[PDB]
This record gives C-alpha cells, structure tokens and sequence, in this order.
DNA sequence: TTTTCTATGACATTTGTCATAATTA
DNA sequence: ATAATTATGACAAATGTCATAGAAA
RNA sequence: UUUCUAUUUACGUUUUAGUACUCUGGAAACAGAAUCUACUAAAACAAGGCAAAAUGCCGUGUUUAUCUCGUCAACGUUGGCGAGAU
C-alpha cells in the first residue's frame, strides 16, 4: 500500500541486495538480495572471436568456390579430371616456365587462392607466442626472397627442412599477386585464356575487405557505407541527440581534461587559492605547449611559488605526480612547428579523429590529403605513422566546447558544471517511459560486470516501486572490486599484510615479555608509522612505554569527525593526552599556529614532509590532513571533505546517479536518491559490532544494504549534519558527539534479528548457449568390442611433462604403438629405463644425444616423433558427427553434450525425466523451436508412455522441491542414469560444507529416478517472493527469442 | 633491521634507485652501499629498519601461477589465476565451470593416487559412472591431493581446454 | 637490530656504564640515549646490533638441563635432570 | 627525444671514540 | 679511600637528504 | 571510466587420399598386411538454418519468474502490448 519507506542497495559484482526502512520507525519491512552469475569480458570475446573465425572459413570456402566456378567457365577445370594426385608446389615451380596440363594448372591456382597471404603488414592481431613476430617473419621472407618467387622458397623448404607449413610459411600478398601474374603470363601462350579471365584472377586473389567495409548486404552487423560507418563506429551522444561522439585524444577533448586538472589545483598564494582565466592561459599555454610531459615542479616555477603549496591533483600507483598532457599536440610538434598547423583546433581535431578510426596508414594519408588544410605532401607521410590514438567514444565535441568555455571563465568543476547546466540524457524520452529504462545504461562507458548489476537493479527498483509505492529516498552503494580477478588480488594482499603485522605483533609480544600487545595493536601499528615520534611534539616516544602504560597516549583524529567523515588509520595518530586535550575540535594547522603546542608548525611541517618520503610511512593523503592550512568553516571545504570521504566519485556510480536523477526529476517525482563511499558502510557495520563473519551466505549482500538504508535515517534526526545531507543529495562537533550520534545501537538489532531475507536468482532460459565443447577426438575400436577415446600425448620433448614416463611404466599396452608398430616401442623403453630417474627422459635424452626420439628404422632415416596416441577411456554420451568426414574407417566424436532443460513425468507414479540438450534447439529465423524427432527419441529412450502426465520443465536456476527440500537446478549431470545437480538456495554448498567443515565433495547431486515422491517447481520474482508455479500441460515447443 | 637481510636486498637485482622509492631511502647511500663505499654497520637503525621492511615482503616471495588455456582452434582462450595450484583449479571450476575441464577429473586422479583401480568404477567419458562404489570410497579416509598434482588435474584434460601453458611468477 | 629489544636494554635496571662495558658501547652514548640528547635512530647499526646481541642474552631463562652420562664401556648408564646446572 | 639508470658530491648534522669532571655510599 | 657509576663535551669522520653529472636505453 | 564492433594472416583438433615408415609372402616385380609415426593435398571445424554465382548471410553475448486476462503482431502457438493474479 501507501507507506514511507526507505529503499537502500548493495549493488555487488555478484548481486544486488535491496532492503527497505520504516521512514519512522527504523523498522524493516522487506529484505532481499538479486543474485545473477558473474557476467565476464571472455564470453563475449568468445563469441566475437568465434565470429571472426565462421568468417574467416566462410570467405576461404567462398573464395575456392568461386575461384573453381570460374576455372569451369574456361574448362581448364572440369568435373571428370581428378586433382587428387597432383602436387601444389611442383606444379607451380614447372609452370613459372614450360608447360601446366589441365589438372596441374587448376591445382595451382585453386591452391594459390587457398592462402593468399597478410596485406598491411602490420595489420595481424595476435600474440607473440611463436618467438617470431609477424612483421620480422616477412622482413626475413622479403630478405630471402629478393630474386626467388613464393613457390621457389616452398619448395626449396620442403625438399631441405622436409617441411613447409608451421610458423615459418606467413608471408605478404604481393608476392603472392607477383607470382600467380607471372606464372599466368607463361600459362596464358598455351591454353585459351583472356585478360579479362587474368584480371578477375588476379583480383580474387588479392580482394579482401577493408575495416571500413564490413560484411556483406543483410547483415545485423554492417553498415550500407562510410558515413552509416561514423555513426556505427561513434554512436549518437546522449547530451545532444544529433550530434555523434568524437574521440578522445583529440585536442579539444584533451584541452578540456587537463583544464580539469589545472581547476582541481589549489595553491596556497595571496591570490585566490583556485586559478582564474588569465593565469590558467598562461600556464596552459606554457607548460602544455612547451613541454612534453608536464611535471609539478615545472608548474611551481612557472608560477614562481613553492610546490609545497600545491594541493589536490591526481597521482599516478607510482606517487609521480599525474597530470595530462596534449598528446596530439606535441606529436603535431614533434615532426612539424609551423603556426599555421598548430594554433587550428578544428584541424588539430579532424587530424587526430582520422589516426583514431582509421588504423591503416594508407588510408590516414589519403584522408588528410582530401582534407584541404595546409599540410604538405612530405609531412603528411611523417604524421601517417602516429599510434597510441586508440580512443573512439567520448563526450560530444559541440558538448566539449560548452565545458570548456565554462571551465576557462570559472573555476568550477565537471560535475558541478553538469548540475548547472542540468545537461539531461535525451536518447530516450524519459517523459513518456512509465518505468525507469534499461536502454540508458548501455550508452554509458562501464564495463559488463557493471553493466549487468546496473540493468539488474534498476529492474530491483523497478519492482519495489511498483510493490510498496514510491521510494521517498534511494541509497545506492556500488562495491570497490572492479571484478572478481580484483576480489582475489585483493584478498590475497590483505591476508599478506594481516600475515606480516601479525609477524610484528608476535615477535613484539616475545621480546616485551607481555601479552598487552594482543589489545594494542591499532597503538602499536601507530607508533612505528609515526616512528615513536609525537606529531604534536616532536617528543620522542617508547614502543615499551606504550604497553607499559597505554593511558598516556591516545589515538587522536588529525581532521574532526564532523566534516572529515574519515575514520581511517590515515586519520588517526598517538598523542599525549594533555596534546588531544589541548587541541580539541579543530585542525594542526591553528593549534600548532597557537602557543599551546611545544614545538613551531614550520619545523612541523618540516619533519612531517622528510618522514613522509622517509620509510614510506606517512601516507600521501595524511600529510594532507596533517597540513591542511584551509579553514574547515567554510563551506566549500566541508563540502570537499564530504564528496572525497562520504560521496563516491568513481564514473560508474556517478552516471547511475545522473540517470535516476534526470528520471525523477523529467517525471516530478519527489524523490532524493544519494551514494555512500565504500569505506562508511565497513566503518558503520564495524561500530554496530554485525561483523560476526563473512560465510552465513548471501545473506551478507542484503544485511549490508540494510545498514546504508540505515544510513538516511541516522542523517535527519539530527541537524547537526543535516546540511551535508543536502550537500550529498544534490556546526563542528568533537568526536564523542560523532561517536554519540553514530554508535548508538538503538532498534539496530532488527538487523540481527530478521531472518526472512528473501533470496532470488536470475533464470537463464537463453536458447543456443553452447552446444559441444571442441575438441573432435577421434575413437578406435578394441578387442572387447567396445570404442575407446584416442587422446594425444603432446610436447614431449618438453622439460616438465611426465606423461609418457607415468604411462609407459604403469601401462605400456595404452600407447597404440604397443601393438600396431612393436619396435619402436622397444626403443622408447630402452631410452625411459636408461635415463628413468630424470622427471622428463626425453628430454635428458635431447640433453646428452641431440636427437628427438626417432621412429625405429633400418637405415636411422625415421622421421621424429612428437605426438604418441594413446587409448586414454571408453565412451559413453557423444555428438556423432562422423557424416561430414566421408568414408571414415573409424568413429568421429565429440563430448559433453551440454544439457538445455530437462522436462519431469509422473508415469505409473514413477518420476522420470527427459533432457532436451541444447542440441535439440534448432534455429529457423527469430523462433527457437524444439526438434520434434530428436525430442520423440529421447523421450522414447526414457521408456515414457503416451499417456504420461506432465509436472514441470526445468531451465538453468529454476527452483525445484524434491522431497520436501527447495534446490536450484544447475544441470543434469548424467540423463542415462537419472541425475540432477543442485546447490542450496540461500548458501552455495561449499561454503556450507566449510561452516561444518566437512570434506564431502562440492555438488550436490541428487537423483529423480526412483524413491523420488515429489518434484515441484517453485518460481521467484526480481524481489525474491517464492510462488509455487503451476506450469501449462504440454512443454513448450517454440522461444520467440 | 637484520644485517643478513639488508645484505639481501643490496645483493638482489632490484634497481637502486627502484628500492630507494619503495623504502624512501636515496638511491645515493643504496648505491654506494653496493659499491663498498659505504658500511651497512655505519647506517642508522631509521633507514636500515626501512630497507628491512622491504626485504620482509620479498623474503616471504609468493608464487603466483596465472593459467592460460586456449581452446583446440586457439580462438576462445580461458584464463584463471591463484595462489596454489589448488587455488588455480578452484577458480577455473568457478569462473568458468566445472565442465570447462574433463568430466569427474578431480575424482578420477584422487582414486588414482588413493590406488583405486580405475576400471572397477567404470571410468568413461562422463567419468564415474558407478556413483554407488564412488562413494563408498570416499568414506573411506582418502589420501589427500598434494598441491602439485592439481597440475596433472589441469593438464589431462582435453575436452575443451586442448592446449595448457601455466606461468608461474615468484615475488 | 629489533628496536624494542634494544629499548628493552635502554629501560633496563642494569647499569649504563655496566651495560656499556658488555656491548662495548661509549656509556657517555648510553646514557645520551637514556636523556634523549640522542635518539635511538641515528645510532650506526654496528652500535645497534651490539646492544641487540647483549639484550638477547638476558631471555634464556626457562631452561631444563639433562644430564646424560654413560660408563666407560658404554654399558650402565646414569641420567639426572634439573632446572639450573647445579 | 627523453627519461630513468648509476655515480659523485654538497652540506648541515650526527656519529663513534675518547676523553674528562663529578658523585656517593 | 675508592671504585663504580653518571653526566657532558671534543673531534675526526662519517650520515641523511638533497642535488647534479653523464650516461644509457 | 575501456565497452561494443570491424577486416586479415599463420597455425591448430580430425578424417580420407597419396608419398615415406614397419612387416610378411618373397629373388621380388610387386602383392599385400598394419593404419603406427612424419610430412602433403583436399575436405569438415560448435548441431544446423537461409540464400542463390553474390568483393555473399546468420549460429557460443547482452536482456528472462510462471500463470493469466484481454489488445495487437508474428503466425495454433509465440510475440509484443497493456491489466491483473499467483
């Protein structure tokens, strides 16, 4: 119904708890957590890559199809001759000279056009793990081949080196084109032939379509031509709907980044502490135009004042100061300085979006040669071979001059010139839009993982509104870990810092001789950082005396709790109590400034800058802290302490926040949506003692979000801070007043109480997922009759790899050499017994002899053996794919058929099911449809009868109730013996196996065959309400998909 | 700040000057040090103890082994990275799927080293295939995996991940 | 040369002088150290480590001593165990 | 180009060594 | 008586913290 | 903040065919046998679905409770729409 509410989120990388607060009464009236799979960059690659691959084949195959079409128009090629015999490379040397036959000339050819061979040298895309990189390869093949054609060093490597594939046959298309036309020109005096035919010969060979040409007509994925190109390649901007995104190292875009820094910049000086218009010209000009790399030092010379007065910039992992540069404008220098190029910010623009999207050279040369500028021909080649421009979307250049003409008049910054101008998303019409819309979050620049939690909780926010009405106030938290690879890092190095401060503790508890070291370890983790050295007073501090009598010192806040909202160790330091006393509520800055202190704030502030490069043990951010001369009474400081420590500024969050926003405010929506740092929710969960453990499950994804939604409440019931409040949508107090108002554990315990924390989890009905995975193992047939696998042993001459060791010992019979070439057996064997105590034999064997373990011959003219084939297991489920190899003496196969539902019966009272594999989907058009003859078979398979009735069909995560116990189906593990495998709903098993510390194994398997008396289907929405499904009598056939 | 292991850092093959950012110490006195124009023994216990907090996380030198697989084709490449050997399998049946690798290898290799006879179970390609014996012997006190055969799990399967390539960086 | 033990030494109830002549330390060192007129840091890590070494000796209580002792024919062996030698 | 690498030194300060002068029980 | 201990120096020779020098890549 | 696409090369897993290998009959021409180990050509490379001599085109990613009402669309089931319920 109508009721205020609270709603506060948790958006993980894994899930996105929602919970939701009485306005008035801090009670709870529903929790919850979405949970989804982790969505990965890799995917996607995967199927891109593949993409690229089905075409890479299909143009081969369509490239040979034609090639003989045509050689059947001449009838140099005809069905009846047979190419079988014939040698590609023999037949190309004989006809650069003498004479082909009919059949000899249609091998060459065809076989010409099979590898035509890399164009732009540089265009390959591909690692360097053959030792020889692609542009170095055909230097060498171009050295080599000065007076030799292609078909000449083939032969010459096949006749000496016995071998011409491999890493060694990459070669350039113009050579290719030079012999194909040379040994046509020699072809051409013998058998009917005309230039037409040689011209389209010659252009199927070298054709090959550009970058900026895309695929063919029909395709989802091209364009009809260069200017559907721009717009493909760039995108509408969202500020301004007609207008296409420009890149990003282009000058106007850098101007407009490094005018962010330069405003960010304060430097204490009588003049105002920010920059104004002129000087930011003359700084910007000077230093951006004069040096390549722009350092601080270089700043504070410029401006003739110290560089210890220059505060709030951007720092690089390193500690190197960081500040922006003009890429494009000092390579524009590098080669040319005339004015007339340099002093064009449309041109240096146009210059720098033609090296970006065009990557050829070729190509980057013949446009700005079209662009009627002032460049000349000599330059434009020089600043053709420019790289490192790789940046396509970025803000709209006609919203980049706006910013910029605001930034250069005011000292403002980005986020405050977006409020101002209250620059709102137009690609979707917001007014119209009934709920908020998925479709903006995709033109935002966040990576998938981010993606996929934001779609995922905007639907959350969705259904909470269209359940309890509308939110008075969101609060969103986006997680620190950029994704999982980050989760690990980072819990790994947390451990190794928890594992070396231990080390200190331990070794500081044995040579004290005292266990106080167990309750003083914040103290004592102080005392080294600050190297028993009073801050305040320059007094010299024993570690011994600290455990002796902790009382007299104290961890006191550099910056007062009530603006600096920062409750790190960076914020915390051991005084002498009468020195906490003394300075009170305010900041170093004053109180060293006043007489109470024993020591000068110069010669403060000079120990504080030597220890901080000393040791590293005064972080950048505290000896901010430490020296921040600003007064905190201002509100512009306050404000800058809030947004630095309270409100989040990463992109991602903003641009969420923006969204809503816009959304709330196009519909006059009275709702207030804020963010929370990453840091507030682990201090508040700390103070409120909830940190118990982190394994209860996913509950701990929604508990947290229960604390931010927390958060509101507890910053307007009091005034004190309730102007900050205003400040994060859109006096000061001592620290027993913030411990008052925040520590306080009052109707917090609902928290620790409530245990109905709905959970839910994403279905993931999507047809086509995968069907089997690629490897196509071949099978041989054994004496018992049966089919066994023929794995491949491989890399054995390698220094690590025992398999063949392991085998040979264990069971020689498995190697197909054991039985079907005897010998050479016996020499691997007299060669493993010998050199046995080595991990690899073959490889101390290649150490002593030189020689790769040789086939047995009787003239020692054996060719190397490299893969040895072993019968490796029997097989059981397969995709036969043996059709499409015609005339194969022995099976084809692949493995692991990748299961995409499975449909539950009652027949006779028996629970039985039947597994539609994902390679029953097939595809015609948009509909997804169910092979009806591959279903009717497996339901057969089954022993189904015809009067079966029907319970349920099961996706990926549906729920299932088997027996009374609620589980989420991941897949059929085994179809021929009944087995189903699920993981508990609310804990994922290993983790419950850790909280009892058993060692059964990780999957739940169960299994529905029989002694199975109930199988129900259970359903949850987005929220995660748990509503018994009652499905429809006969399992569906067609998916719109 | 141990002389033996200050003597460690000086003799390793860091940079001068890349050990003096990391410790604050001036790549001046490290270089000198190393040079033999100057003695540890006259350094002061403040910049000693700070070199010796660096060699501390470099003596405990923490293997990190990424595992790159590719597909047969060398189109779709899989990549996991973690601690332990033990650790790289976890996140490889995590990220990508337990039946990214070949079907039951993990139990397959602890019956081998327990000493099972493969056969008995009736090994196939879906792995055990007689569940019912599978559990009897893992009621039995099993002999544990050894950290260093989470490698031989990795590398005898062929099913997806054809070609395995494991780095191991040690820092 | 662990700064809590040397610190250990320095709070000690033994002597400066008494100290210094064990560690080999200048006592006019020793007891700056004790006033402050120096600090513990700028002291050379040869001085360190001797007044580490010293400190380190004074943590060996706790020790249980056995005596085995066999006949000259290695044949009736006598055993006898203590806290201290005596 | 340019940007870190070792090497060498400047300088203000602090060492280690080797003294005293005193002190107290 | 007297001896061990406790405070300050003097001085030659270092050291930390800044540079620069020239090179090296 | 770094995603989404684009073109291309070499490899690579597999079968068949050929040339070497191994073996037997055997003086062997050769006949075979074995299909093991190397090359070499050609073919297939997620199941398949369109299209129709085209520098041709889709198939492993995003978006996903289920049931329902009606509305509309594809085509009866799916949509999509909306409005509910569970």
């Amino acid at each position: 119904m109508k009721r205020n509410y609270i709603l506060g989120l948790d958006i993980g990388i894994t899930s996105v708890g929602y919970g939701i607060i009485d306005y008035e009464t801090r009670d709870v009236i529903d929790a919850g957590v979405r949970l989804f799979k982790e969505a990965n960059v890799e995917n996607n690659e995967g199927r891109r890559s593949k993409r690229g691959a089905r075409r890479l084949k299909r143009r081969r195959r369509h490239r040979i199809q034609r090639v003989k079409k045509l050689l059947f128009d001449y009838n140099l090629l005809t069905d009846h001759s047979e190419l079988s015999g014939i040698n590609p490379y023999e037949a190309r040397v004989k006809g650069l000279s003498q004479k082909l036959s009919e059949e000899e000339f249609s091998a060459a050819l065809l076989h010409l056009a099979k590898r035509r061979g890399v164009h732009n040298v540089n265009e390959v895309e591909e690692d360097t793990g053959n030792e020889l990189s692609t542009k170095e390869q055909i230097s060498r093949n171009s050295k080599a081949l000065e007076e030799k054609y292609v078909a000449e060093l083939q032969l010459e490597r096949l006749k000496k080196d016995g071998e011409v594939r491999g890493s060694i046959n990459r070669f350039k298309t113009s050579d290719y084109v030079k012999e194909a036309k040379q040994l046509l020109k020699v072809q051409k005096a013998y058998h009917q032939l005309d230039q037409s035919f040689i011209d389209t010969y010659i252009d199927l060979l070298e054709t090959r379509r550009t970058y900026y040409e895309g695929p063919g007509e029909g395709s989802p994925f091209g364009w009809k031509d260069i200017k559907e190109w721009y717009e493909m390649l760039m995108g509408h901007c969202t500020y301004f709907p007609e207008e296409l995104r420009s890149v990003k190292y282009a000058y106007n875009a850098d101007l407009y980044n490094a005018l962010n820094d330069l405003n960010n910049l304060v430097i204490t000086r009588d003049e105002n502490e920010k920059l104004e218009y002129y000087e930011k010209f003359q700084i910007i000009e000077n230093v951006f135009k004069q040096k390549k790399k722009p350092t601080l030092k270089q700043i504070a010379k410029e401006i003739l004042v110290n560089e210890e007065d220059i505060k709030g910039y951007r720092v690089t992992s390193t500690g190197k100061p960081e500040f922006t540069n003009l890429k494009v404008y000092h390579d524009i220098k590098d080669i040319t300085a005339r004015k007339e190029i340099i002093e064009n910010a449309e041109l240096l623009d146009q210059i720098a979006k033609i090296l970006t999207i065009y990557q050829s050279s070729e190509d980057i040369q013949e446009e700005l040669t079209n662009l009627n500028s002032e460049l000349t021909q000599e330059e434009i080649e020089q600043i053709s071979n420019l790289k490192g421009y790789t940046g396509t979307h970025n803000l709209s250049l006609k919203a980049i001059n706006l910013i910029l003409d605001e930034l250069w008049h005011t000292n403002d910054n980005q986020i405050a010139i977006f409020n101002r101008l209250k620059l709102v998303p137009k690609k979707v019409d917001l007014s119209q839009q009934k709920e908020i819309p998925t479709t903006l979050v995709d033109d935002f620049i966040l990576s998938p993982v981010v993606k996929r939690s934001f779609i995922q909780s905007i639907k959350v926010i969705n259904a909470i509104i269209k359940k309890y009405g509308l939110p008075n106030d969101i609060i969103i938290e986006l997680a620190r870990e950029k994704n999982s690879k980050d989760a690990q890092k980072m819990i790994n190095e947390m451990q190794k810092r928890n594992r070396q401060t231990n080390e200190r503790i331990e070794e500081i508890i044995r040579t004290t001789g005292k266990e106080n070291a167990k309750y003083l370890i914040e103290k004592i983790k102080l005392h080294d950082m600050q190297e028993g050295k009073c801050l305040y007073s320059l007094e010299a501090i024993p570690l011994e005396d600290l455990l002796n009598n902790p009382f007299n010192y104290e961890v006191d806040h550099i910056i007062p709790r009530s603006v600096s909202f920062d409750n790190s160790f960076n914020n915390k330091v051991l005084v002498k109590q009468e020195e906490n006393s003394k300075k009170g509520n305010r900041t170093p800055f004053q109180y060293l400034s006043s007489s109470d202190s024993k020591i000068s704030y110069e010669t403060f502030k000079k120990h504080i800058l030597n220890l901080a490069k000393g040791k590293g043990r005064i972080s950048k951010t505290k000896k901010e802290y430490l020296l921040e001369e600003r007064d905190i009474n201002r509100f512009s400081v306050q404000k800058d302490f809030i947004n630095r420590n309270l409100v989040d500024t990463r992109y991602a969050t903003r641009g969420l926040m923006n969204l809503l926003r816009s959304y709330f405010r196009v519909n006059n929506l009275d709702v207030k949506v804020k963010s929370i740092n990453g840091g507030f929710t682990s201090f508040l969960r700390r103070k409120w003692k909830f940190k118990k453990e982190r394994n209860k499950g996913y509950k701990h994804h929604a508990e947290d979000a229960l604390i931010i939604a927390n958060a509101d409440f507890i910053f307007k019931e009091w005034k004190k801070l309730d102007k900050a409040k205003k400040v994060m949508e859109n006096e000061i107090e001592t620290e027993q007043e913030y411990k008052e108002i925040f520590i306080t554990p009052h109707q917090i315990k609902h928290i620790k109480d409530f245990k109905d924390y709905k959970y839910s989890h994403r279905v993931d009905k999507k047809p086509n997922r995968e069907l089997i995975n690629d490897t196509l193992y071949s099978t041989r047939k054994d004496d018992k009759g049966n089919t066994l696998i023929v794995n491949n042993l491989n890399g054995l001459y390698d220094k690590d790899n025992d398999k063949l060791k392991k085998l040979i010992n264990k069971s020689p019979e498995k190697l197909l050499m054991y039985h079907h070439d005897p010998q050479t057996y016996q020499k691997l064997k007299l060669i493993m017994e010998q050199y046995g105590d080595e991990k690899n034999p073959l490889y101390k064997y290649y150490e002593e002899t030189g020689n790769y373990l040789t086939k047995y011959s009787k003239k020692d003219n054996g060719p190397v053996i490299k893969k040895i084939k072993y019968y490796g297991n029997k097989l059981n489920a397969h995709l036969d794919i043996t059709d499409d190899y015609p005339n194969s003496r022995n099976k084809v196969v692949k493995l692991s058929l990748k299961p995409y539902r499975f449909d539950v019966y009652l027949d006779n009272g028996v629970y039985k099911f039947v597994t539609v594999k994902n390679l029953d989907v097939i595809k015609k058009e948009n509909y997804y449809e169910v092979n009806s003859k591959c279903y009717e078979e497996a339901k057969k398979l089954k022993k189904i009868s015809n009067q079966a009735e029907f319970i349920a069909s099961f996706y990926n995560n549906d729920l299932i109730k088997i027996n009374g116990e609620l589980y989420r189906v991941i897949g059929v593990n085994n179809d021929l013996l009944n087995r189903i495998e699920v993981n508990m709903i609310d804990i994922t098993y290993r983790e419950y196996l850790e909280n009892m510390n058993d060692k059964r194994p990780p999957r739940i398997i169960k299994t529905i065959a029989s002694k199975t008396q109930s199988i129900k289907k259970y359903s949850t929405d987005i929220l995660g309400n748990l509503y018994e499904v009652k499905s429809k009598k006969h399992p569906q056939i067609i998916k719109k998909g | 700040s141990m002389r033996k292991t200050i003597e460690r850092l000086l003799n390793s093959e860091l940079s001068s000057n890349s050990i003096a950012v990391r410790t604050g110490v001036s790549q001046a006195v490290i270089s000198k040090l190393r040079n033999g124009k100057k003695e540890l023994g006259n350094l002061t216990l403040n910049s000693a103890e700070k070199l010796f907090e660096y060699q501390k996380e470099m003596e405990k030198v923490d293997t990190w082994i990424v595992y790159r697989g590719r597909t047969a084709d060398m189109n779709k490449s899989y990549i996991a990275e973690g601690s332990t050997y033990e650790e790289v399998y976890n996140n490889f049946v995590d990220k990508y799927g337990y039946d990214v690798l070949d079907e039951d290898i993990y139990e397959i290799q602890l019956l081998k080293k327990n000493g099972e006879n493969l056969d008995d179970y009736d090994v196939d390609s879906d792995g055990i295939n007689n569940y019912d014996k599978l559990d009897e012997f893992r009621e039995s006190d099993y002999v544990d995996l050894e950290d260093y055969d989470y490698r031989e799990l990795f590398e005898n399967s062929s099913s997806q991940v054809y070609y395995h390539e494991f780095e191991i960086t040690h820092e």
